[PDB]
């Protein structure tokens, strides 16, 4: 199915403090009031980066995997998560078409030529985009079909890879004993900033003539 | 200075504006952020055993940053010439990946790891192509890798039926075939063994004394963000005029002990009409606020 967004995907544009600003930006965002598919998984683009949320007190978002072709012959991100803790990866793969006692990882079958590793109810956001040969990851953790309200997404991560992107997928916990997909354009935005320095509203300017 | 003002020797009543007063800064603060996940030199340089010429350890570094005044400022270092970049400025500019390949040839044959040059070493085993960019070190290691009685592990190869590329190793060990005749994998006549293992013993003359070998070089093809070398940041005084240089940020006037709270990933804070006002000390981690 499909769902609606109301005022959600919001990412502070960068470091440098702020108070009670309200500030102007031109950036890539997640238009209000959107048109965000639903799941209840395949393949799907990129084009240009994308907001990612999901729910389940349990654990079954177990990360994505990127890339152009989720194989060999051109290299891929992975961002595994097992009951351990998470583990980045940028080998050249060969992915399951349908990658997923306790015993798992029927994901790849192959990680040759590794350019990068690093080992180590509930909504949680994440924005990804890739510019410049930077890969970075917004994310927000807020606990309670979305909601209604507002949550400013902080920046957790930078990757310096160089990867291409145009696909991506999921990665789930099987059976054995929810989640949307927004994208991003270049949009102008005016934000609000707090007094300790956080984004507590915004104003989509491309909405309704008061916008 | 008033009479020159007004281009005058006969100045009336009044008040004038004649100047300028504007404080001097004095020295210039740089600060910048650590080294941390720098280059593990300290394993390609100092293995229990070096590998053999005809097959060479080759490690890579990723993404770090590199201290050569380690390399630099240690040992005696037998030869030590740098081809493309100068050996001086190795700080200065940074690429996008290095490696670090690593054999033990005999002394007389150190002269050969250079671009364009010749002999059993240099066209069978390990060839530098000519447009070389890293920089060649060598050592001599007669104390480590020297057993009276011989040292028969390390195993120069010196038949092979055509000259080696750049940059390519050959770990074959088949029949060399001389002759007209073939010899079906066993030695015999006009069919030899292609290895040929040095016989190292301490009682040797230099020049036929092991040599371990590293060959650094650096490869920078389009990654705007790299490996580089180390910075500095300058310690940092307070309630004075000062240039400084926060990790980039480039400016001028007095610092001071902030009150402000940043959020734990915010560097430096502005003002209404966008003018950098407060930044965060990266070493200690506090906010000072930067007045004119
Ligand atoms: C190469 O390794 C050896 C041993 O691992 C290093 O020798 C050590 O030197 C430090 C500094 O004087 C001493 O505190 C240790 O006791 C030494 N180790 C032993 C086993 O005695 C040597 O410094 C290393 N060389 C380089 C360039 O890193
Ligand atoms: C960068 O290095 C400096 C030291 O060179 C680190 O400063 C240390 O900070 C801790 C606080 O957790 C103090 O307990 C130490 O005494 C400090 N060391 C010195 C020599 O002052 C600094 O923390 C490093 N940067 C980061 C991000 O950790
Ligand atoms: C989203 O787009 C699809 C495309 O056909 C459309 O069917 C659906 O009604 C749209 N949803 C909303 C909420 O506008
Ligand atoms: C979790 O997955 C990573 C992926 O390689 C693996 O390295 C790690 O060992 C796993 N955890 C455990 C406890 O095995
Ligand atoms: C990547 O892996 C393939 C197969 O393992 C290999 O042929 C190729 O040389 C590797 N890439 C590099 C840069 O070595
Ligand atoms: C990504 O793909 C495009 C295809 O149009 C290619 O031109 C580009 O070089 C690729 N990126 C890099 C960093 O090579
Ligand atoms: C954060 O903001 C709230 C309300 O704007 C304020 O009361 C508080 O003092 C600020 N600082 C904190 C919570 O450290």
């Amino acid at each position: 199915s499909y769902t609606n967004s109301f005022t959600r995907g919001v990412y502070y544009p960068d470091k440098v403090f702020r108070s009670s600003v309200l500030h102007s930006t031109q950036d890539l965002f997640l238009p209000f009031f959107s048109n965000v598919t639903w799941f209840h998984n395949p393949v799907l683009p990129f084009n240009d980066g994308v907001y990612f949320a999901s729910t389940e007190k349990s654990n079954i978002i177990r990360g994505w995997i990127f890339g152009t072709t989720l194989d060999s012959k051109t290299q891929s991100l992975l961002i595994v998560n097992n009951a351990t803790n998470v583990v980045i990866k940028v080998c050249e793969f060969q992915f399951c078409n349908d990658p997923f006692m306790e015993s798992e990882f029927r994901v790849y079958s192959s990680a040759n030529n590794c350019t990068f590793e690093y080992v180590s109810k509930n909504l949680r956001e994440f924005v990804f985009k890739n510019i410049d040969g930077y890969f970075k990851i917004y994310s927000k953790h807020t606990p309670i079909d979305l909601p209604q309200g507002f949550s400013a997404l902080e920046p957790l991560v930078d990757l310096p890879i160089g990867i291409n992107i145009t696909r991506f997928q999921t990665l789930l916990a099987l059976h054995r004993s929810a989640y949307y997909v927004g994208y991003l354009q270049p949009r102008t935005f005016l934000l609000k900033y707090n007094e300790n320095g956080t984004i507590t509203d915004a104003v989509d300017c491309a909405l309704d003539p008061l916008s | 200075e008033t009479k020159c003002t007004l281009k005058s020797f006969t100045v009336e009543k009044g008040i004038y504006q004649t100047s300028n007063f504007r404080v001097q800064p004095t020295e210039s603060i740089v600060r910048f952020p650590n080294i941390t996940n720098l280059c593990p030199f300290d394993e390609v340089f100092n293995a229990t055993t070096f590998a053999s010429v005809y097959a060479w350890n080759r490690k890579r570094i990723s993404n770090c940053v590199a201290d050569y005044s380690v390399l630099y400022n240690f040992a005696p270092f037998f030869a030590f010439k740098c081809y493309g970049v100068s050996p001086t400025k190795l700080n200065d500019l940074c690429f996008t990946n290095v490696y670090a390949d690593s054999f033990v040839i005999r002394g007389n044959e150190v002269s050969q790891i250079a671009p364009g040059q010749t002999g059993n070493i240099a066209d069978y085993n390990y060839k530098l192509p000519d447009d070389f960019t890293g920089c060649v070190i060598a050592w001599n290691s007669n104390k480590l890798d020297s057993k009276v009685g011989g040292n028969y592990n390390y195993r120069y190869r010196l038949f092979r039926k055509s000259n080696l590329k750049p940059f390519e190793r050959d770990i074959s060990t088949e029949i060399y075939q001389a002759g007209n005749k073939p010899c079906n994998g066993v030695a015999g006549v006009n069919c030899y063994f292609p290895l040929q293992s040095y016989g190292f013993r301490p009682t040797y003359g230099v020049g036929h004394q092991p040599y371990r070998v590293v060959v650094l070089s650096f490869e920078l093809l389009h990654a705007p963000a790299t490996v580089c070398g180390p910075k500095k940041s300058t310690n940092l005084v307070k309630n004075k005029c000062v240039n400084f240089n926060f990790n980039g940020l480039t400016g001028t006037g007095v610092l001071t002990e902030s009150n402000k709270k940043f959020l734990p990933f915010q560097q430096f804070g502005r003002d209404i009409a966008d003018t950098t006002d407060a930044v965060r000390d990266p070493q200690t981690l506090e906010i000072l606020d930067i007045t004119p």
